[PDB]
């Protein structure tokens, strides 16, 4: 469903190839590739479906960017470096932590300045360990000279002109991200819109609309791993999970110079390529715009698990337990609604 | 209604 | 679980037999039987739990009121009569009829004047027919001024002390009940404070507490049902309704001159004693008091009752239809909080 | 909360 592997310019081979995919249960098809200037991209962003835009330039001077030129430059600020066991960094909220004291995370966090990370991954590597490390970090005013130079670089007059086409609210951060080969975040949703820029190596996005909520049974709201997905996508458990059955993804490949437009509510999956090399991205997360003041029915997907959201959240303030949301919801519905 | 559509900045980071 | 029959004042039998109480699947325990002056009644009054007092002389004059009584002095007003084929005289609210147009009421609702209604009555008994009635009219000022004088002639000098004892809202109303032998109003529950007042004939009352909601099954708010259980007490469905196996009810027969307190959010199964004559009952319905301004915790079940129904009116109006209601609460918790 | 524990005032009367 990624499509064929580009050919890179020059006669450089194939960019990548299938093998390092890696291997899941159900039909994906391809998210469409178009330049910034067709107006089928403009159709797509506007209609909130995701697009892979291929030449705006976005993060440009970043592309320059490796372990050597990011630690030389990037300043002594600390970076969240998150380890783990194995290649699937679930996210988790340790606000919530208290509410469920049973949660035990399978990846853990760690604080450190970008050259101890750099100093772990040639460890990790020299001793051929199986340990994996993924540094998810928002840039600030930390940064060195270079890099604020870099940023600034950006192409902020095209983005901030998507922003305003679109009526989104603020930038609200960018998250650096730089994971090593094989590295999987799972399938998740975030409430903000997300122009993901990639800028070293390869990463497979595989995207799934908001209206397949029902086939991805997200986490409870108060849970650690709220908007993440239950579903093992390496060993699916389809007696939880039947309608994981019947779920359809959308998918591509980014690679340097790619930006994937990821709209607010949409859950996707993205993972480093097998064999790849290490991978840099940097997202732009913006708030959604404002809800119209004449709510329009029908109403749309993410509008429906919006209200969910809304309605657990409401429950859990109510019960004054969290644990509770769950019980007096199987009251409601048992022998009532199903 | 309109409180309950109503949604948050949440995201995969702090 | 009612108790052993009354013996009536001046040797004259056992005021009923369990031979007139209809058969059900579930045990009971028998509602405390106290005098007002009693300082438990006011314990059971004051913590929401049912009681019947017997000496309140809360309608001492209506005693005397029978068919012929009534109709020479309750006025040429409407009353509404409730018509049925069968003994369960199933509530329905014409309002929320448009939402399901598949519902098709069991009895039928008829206005007439009161002397149509003796006439009904006396035209069934004297065909043998198997048609059944209710009368159920709010008392209002189209009444004659004997009734007046009745009515001025309750001892509103002691519920008006429950009243402001009880923090209570206003008297909201007071329901005239006329039925034939055998009638039977099936469970469900107010949300009003009731002082249930007994004239002539006899009713056994089975009541459950707020928190077997999870055994009674109410249809969805929305349904012209609301309030009421969607199980048939005559032949529970143990495959839609399994914890009707685990109802436990608080069971009484109130006579002339008895006053049940049904306190509110308390189920209620009501019935006239099988060849028991007609039976007349006048209720007192009171709004309950205000919701205290620091609610404390742990909820009390109608509370959580209350949070539920809340619950289904919010996501009615959100979704735009009624109908949308519960295939949103199945999404929110399969596999989520199942 | 207060919202939600909130009371109606339906009986089985119009
Ligand atoms: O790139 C990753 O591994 C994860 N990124 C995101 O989920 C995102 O940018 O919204
Ligand atoms: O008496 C009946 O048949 C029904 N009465 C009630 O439900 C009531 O008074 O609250
Ligand atoms: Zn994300
Ligand atoms: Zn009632």
């Amino acid at each position: 469903g990624s499509g064929e592997p580009r050919e890179e310019a020059g006669a450089l081979g194939p960019a990548w190839d299938e093998s390092q995919l890696r291997s899941y249960s159900f039909p994906t098809r391809p998210i469409p590739r178009l330049s910034q200037s067709d107006p089928r991209a403009e159709e797509l962003i506007e209609n909130e479906e995701p697009v892979v835009l291929t030449d705006t330039n976005l993060v440009y001077p970043a592309l320059k960017w490796d372990l050597e030129y990011l630690q030389e430059n990037i300043g002594n600020g600390d970076f969240s470096v998150y380890s783990a066991s194995t290649h699937k960094f679930l996210y988790y909220d340790e606000k919530k932590m208290a509410n469920f004291q049973n949660f035990k995370p399978r990846s853990n966090r760690e604080e450190m300045k970008f050259h101890e990370f750099v100093e772990k991954l040639q460890d990790i590597q020299q001793r051929g360990g199986e340990e994996r490390l993924y540094l998810q970090q928002t840039l600030n005013d930390t940064v060195g000279r270079k890099i604020v130079m870099d940023f600034l670089g950006f192409n902020w007059n095209w983005i901030n002109k998507q922003q305003g086409k679109r009526g989104w609210g603020q930038l609200t951060s960018n998250l650096l991200l730089i994971g090593m080969e094989g590295n999987v975040t799972p399938a998740h949703y975030d409430e903000q819109q997300n122009f993901f820029a990639q800028i070293k190596g390869y990463k497979r996005c595989i995207l799934f609309p908001p209206d397949q909520f029902e086939c991805l049974y997200p986490y409870p709201v108060h849970h650690p791993c709220d908007r993440q997905s239950q579903v093992d996508f390496d060993n699916p458990d389809y007696e939880r999970f039947p309608n994981f059955q019947n779920v359809v993804g959308y998918e591509t490949v980014v690679g340097p110079g790619d930006v994937l437009y990821i709209p607010m509510y949409w859950w996707h999956h993205i993972e480093s390529l097998l064999n790849g090399g290490i991978t840099i991205t940097v997202n732009f997360w913006y708030k959604g715009a404002p809800t119209p003041k004449r709510i329009e029915y029908p109403l749309k997907a993410h509008q429906k698990v919006a209200i969910m959201r809304n309605i657990e959240k409401m429950l859990g303030e109510a019960l004054g337990n969290p644990q509770e949301v769950g019980p007096l919801l199987n009251t409601m519905i048992k022998g009532r609604y199903n | 209604v309109k409180f309950l559509v109503q949604f948050g900045v949440n995201v995969n980071a702090a």
